RNA sequence: AGCCGAGUCGGCCUGCGCGGAAGAU
RNA sequence: CACAGGUGGUCAGGUAGAGAAUACCAAGGCGCUUGAGAGAACUCGGGUGAAGGAACUAGGCAAAAUGGUGCCGUAACUUC
RNA sequence: AAUUCCUUGUCGGGUAAGUUCCGACCUGCACGAAUGGCGUAAUGAUGGCCAGGCUGUCUCCACCCGAGACUCAGUGAAAUU
RNA sequence: GAUGUCGGCUCAUCACAUCCUGGGGCUGAAGUAGGUCCCAAGGGUAUGGCUGUUCGCCAUUUAAAGUGGUACGCGAGCUGGGUUUAGAACGUCGUGAGACAGUUCGGUCCCUAUCUGCCGUGGGCGCUGGAGAACUGAGGGGGGCUGCUCCUAGUACGAGAGGACCGGAGUGGACGCAUCACUGGUGUUCGGGUUGUCAUGCCAAUGGCACUGCCCGGUAGCUAAAUGCGGAAGAGAUAAGUGCUGAAAGCAUCUAAGCACGAAACUUGCCCCGAGAUGAGUUCUCCCUGACCCUUUAAGGGUCCUGAAGGAACGUUGAAGACGACGACGUUGAUAGGCCGGGUGUGUAAGCGCAGCGAUGCGUUGAGCUAACCGGUACUAAUGAACCGUGAGGCUUAACCU
């Protein structure tokens, strides 16, 4: 099935009457507006495109404005796409709300992780440190050996080394749906999700 | 959080005073033991005319720790020391006839009901 | 660690292919005195955006 | 965040009495053993308080059957049934960790009587 | 990482930083316009403006606090007798920064900073 | 051979093939 | 070499202190002849650490620890 | 044994487990009496072994304060080929 | 006219003659548990005592603690216990200088990376008028482990003692990714206690130096010991193996013609990169509709007029970052600082009054101060402009409109 686009608000807890505390992530999901329908005859596959949010007039270029005006919807802050299954139909200009998850039980959430910058092997790959005493000489966190002798005479492809860590696309699977609130546009899920407060999230029904 | 070389006090009247942990049973490469887990020990100090001697090798279960236990609402319970109860190597049943100090409800299983029933308080 | 062969002038130039300087795109003109200045900076006589600031 | 503040304030108790570090308190908690439910009591001195809205907590220390015990309670949990103040104490600090190294007469606390 | 942190190190230690900003606050109050480096000027607002906010209510306690933070009785007197009344009805933003060129000895970027009613 | 009607048995010499056949960038 | 090295004699203020030790000052003398920003891996010199406490290692290497005055009290052995 | 190849000799002590350590046995490959033999209180930046206290030595690393590394302006080397 | 030699640490990659988990034939295979041979390389595969040890013996674990190659892998990556310089001693050999794959105590480990290789990150041009976005998927990488309890059932099997296959449900070890609501660490930018000495004329009140002087607590951020999630199920073609129908060879035969099953290995299903895929792909939107001259006459050169869509530069900056890059904003404005109200932390300020001979106590008072947090607010700084980018976009053939 299709999914929705939302924003990360924060984390809190829910108390039950038995005396259990459930940690929850709070996701705000406003209405998603359909901008384009793609079919087999003209594009080669079946999908929909959606927008959400709001944008200021003097930041919208003429190409984008014309694209929005063809569909007849107000400008939003981005464009995303979802693939269709057999038997699903939508029309241009339609609005989809968070009531779509009323009976779903588990979801998958996709986002962009926090950025650590240039990282070493100890933090990036969980390497072990060498001795801090007993005569070590300037080699406490360094990586160690990286190959063999004359045979093969090179370094293999895919070796683990220091570099940039984080700031990439990540998916977390099979989270329980804890609450759906349609009057305040809220979805509450159990556990932690990638990203920082205020970033964008993509939510779909669980694939497994 | 009990590992190898850790010293513990004894919460029963079987004769031992101080014991040392020599293995954490379970699976391969296992690090820690907590309340409710079974370990292998050696005896380092005992009173004169008890039921055990200094240097024996037996089993034991952990009943109190300085790190504590969490509960399903987020609460904690912590103690001031580390204590255990001595078990028989083959049967795995207690060796003494009395229990000293409080214990917790993690022990409420079919295996340790004698300890639960002999304890003076269950928190 | 040192070289085994002497590098060539062609290689010297290829490495230096990233060393050129960039000039300022344009200057600004004050609305009262008519002087030229760096944008968002004051002029050499003491004007900024039409007003005299430093005497 | 207004959204999270709204979600949080509809779960808070409004019956909590006022207490301070150095006081003696009694706390009643629920215990389930099979199909029965009952209340069990825990009484002791208050050494630390954490004021964090719905996430508030406090810590209590007592000596039981020759052993020292400490419990950290989450203030707004339905496991806690009631809290009562039995004595008022007089100290200077906000945290009373130095009491972990004292016993007997050396651990006494003065009464406030304001 | 330095996520969400505030403050500038300036290749010094804390005692040196504190002493330097004390002296610079004194100089700005005394002369009403000075010339320095751009990052230093940007740091100086957060030291000087709170003193002017403090000087809007005259009492022995407030004068003693200002003395603790400046250590100059002339500066304290000027604050409380002149600069509080002048700014009595202004909500923040008592200073102003104007960028100038580059220093001849080391090519550092420079700026003037001044009070807004000089 | 199995339960009626033309072939069937096994030794020899010789051409080409099949199994015996597990290693490290 | 405008070099973190070597080079005999004389003078001896205040408060603490056994003191020419050590801390803070007086008379007096200096900030050591490239600077300005930023706040990554790694290297150098330091501060703090849940639970465990030599399980490290050729080896407790290195770190951590003890530390003043007055009084009570102090074993085998001994050339006393 | 600062001496013993066979050898981690055999027996006792200390550890859950001791090729090192301490006490004995004598089958001294190849001890031995001023190129001295056997003991010995005190002394040692001397070799070996065990305990109490103590800890980032370690399970297993986390955060912070400073000096470089990085960017701009001025000066401006070396081995090797 | 020099290729550093044992063992340990750090980090690995390949083979299969397979240690564990997976699938099978025979058994002197009743069951449980074993013996032997065939297929299979996806993942996994101990901590300590002694010794310089690799080995080995011993203690206690585990589903299991595989065997080999890679300069007996790895010192321009670390150590320096052993071997192999100069000091000294024992036993033994020699008249002696000395000597011993015999022993014993002590004994300097250098190098700023040009080229290949590998991990990350930019600038240029190309893709045939220019520009802003959303995609398809040729191809490439990551991942793939397993214990114990309960039901089926005290059933099948067995004289007894013992005790299942097949199929379901729960709870753990080790490993990987993300995150900061809870439990905690740090927090020389927040508050307080206190020792010595110097100063602000002095009392009272404060500041500088002594490792942040020495300490006791702690906000935001970062973070593990904290808490969420993962390994699959399904599908196709098979290995060893098991079969149906059926002649050559009137019988028999899994095979020669035809047909059916069958494993963590193979191809997919799950996650990430991906059109410099030069074989440079597809969809949606936006912009440009003026005059002349010359010559060797053509994808030619030049002069006036015109300067779009968009981009870049500059400034205020970020939970983005070595520098480039990436994201937000520039008066038609909440981008940063300040300012107003809350929250959090510390723990009852100064001044004054009262009790006391005094050190101190009590009242005003849960007082004063309060970083990086939450909600608001144009007080200060984000200037009109200038700059780059053009003027309807080649030839040939086919099919439809005229
Ligand atoms: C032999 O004794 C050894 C040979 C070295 S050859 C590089 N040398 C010892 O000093």
């Amino acid at each position: 099935m299709i999914g929705l686009v939302g924003k990360k608000v924060g984390m809190t807890r829910i108390f039950t009457e038995d005396g259990v505390s459930i940690p929850v992530t709070v996701i705000e999901v406003e209405a998603n507006r359909v901008t384009q329908v793609k079919d087999l005859a003209n594009d080669g596959y079946r999908a929909i495109q959606v927008t959400t949010g709001a944008k200021k007039a003097n930041r919208v270029t003429k190409p984008e404005a014309g694209h929005f005006a063809k569909a007849g919807v107000e400008a939003g802050r981005g464009l995303w796409e979802f693939r269709l299954a057999e038997g699903e139909e939508f029309t241009v200009g339609q609005s989809i709300s968070v009531e779509l998850f009323a009976d779903v039980k588990k979801v998958d959430v996709t986002g962009t992780s926090k950025g650590k910058g240039f990282a070493g092997t100890v933090k990036r790959w969980n390497f072990r440190t060498q001795d801090a005493t007993h005569g070590n000489s300037l080699s406490h966190r360094v990586p160690g050996s990286i190959g063999q002798n004359q045979t093969p005479g090179k370094v293999f492809k895919g070796k683990k080394m220091a570099g940039q860590m984080g700031n990439e696309r990540v998916t977390v699977q099979s989270l329980d749906v804890v609450r759906v609130d349609a009057e305040r546009n809220l979805l509450l899920v159990k556990g932690a999700v990638p990203g920082a407060t205020g970033s964008d999230l993509i939510v779909k029904p669980a694939v497994k | 959080m009990i590992q190898e070389q850790t010293m513990l006090n004894v919460a029963d009247n079987s004769g031992a005073r101080r014991v040392m942990c020599i293995k954490v049973l379970g699976g391969s490469h296992r690090r820690y033991a907590g309340v409710g887990d079974i370990i292998k020990i050696t005896i380092k100090e005992a009173i004169p005319r008890g039921k055990v001697k200094k240097g024996d090798v037996l089993k034991a279960v952990v009943v109190r720790t300085k790190k504590g236990v969490r509960r399903p609402d987020g609460s904690v319970i912590r103690f001031d020391g580390n204590a255990c109860v001595l078990l028989n190597n083959n049967s795995e049943q207690p060796i003494g006839t009395r229990i000293f100090g409080p214990v917790t409800r993690e022990l409420r299983s079919e295996k340790f009901m004698k300890i639960i029933s002999l304890a003076p308080e269950v928190l | 660690a040192v070289q085994q062969n002497k590098p060539t002038r062609s290689k010297r130039g290829m490495r230096r292919s990233h060393d050129a300087l960039t000039a300022v795109t344009s200057l600004s003109v004050d609305k009262t005195s008519g002087e030229k200045h760096l944008r968002h900076h004051i002029t050499a006589d003491g004007y900024y955006r039409g007003r005299k600031v430093i005497a | 965040s207004n959204i999270i503040k709204q979600l949080e304030q509809e779960q808070m108790k409004q019956d909590v009495p006022s207490f301070r570090p150095g006081d003696t308190v009694e706390v009643k908690v629920w215990v389930v053993e099979g199909s029965k439910k009952r209340l069990q009591a825990f009484e002791g001195v208050v050494i630390a308080i954490r004021n964090r809205g719905l996430h508030s907590a406090f810590t209590v220390r007592k000596i039981s059957n020759g052993e020292g015990v400490e419990r950290v309670f989450q203030t707004h949990s339905p496991v806690v049934d009631s809290i009562s103040v039995k004595r008022r104490g007089a100290v200077r600090k906000a945290k009373l960790y130095y009491l972990r190294e004292r016993t007997g007469k050396a651990a006494r606390i003065k009464e406030r009587l304001n | 990482m330095r996520h969400r942190k505030s403050g500038r190190q300036l290749n010094r230690n804390s005692s040196h930083r504190q002493a330097m900003f004390r002296n610079m606050a004194g100089s700005l109050v005394r002369h009403e316009i000075i010339k320095t480096t751009l990052p230093k000027a940007k740091e100086l607002r957060r030291v000087v403006e709170p003193l002017i906010t403090l000087a809007k209510t005259d009492s022995v306690a407030n004068r003693r606090l200002a003395f603790a933070r400046t250590r100059d009785n002339e500066i304290v007197a000027k604050l409380f007798n002149e600069l509080g009344p002048r700014f009595a009805s202004r909500a923040g933003g008592y200073t102003r920064i104007l960028k100038c060129g580059f220093r001849a000895g080391d090519n550092a970027p420079m700026a003037y900073i001044e009070l807004v009613d000089r």
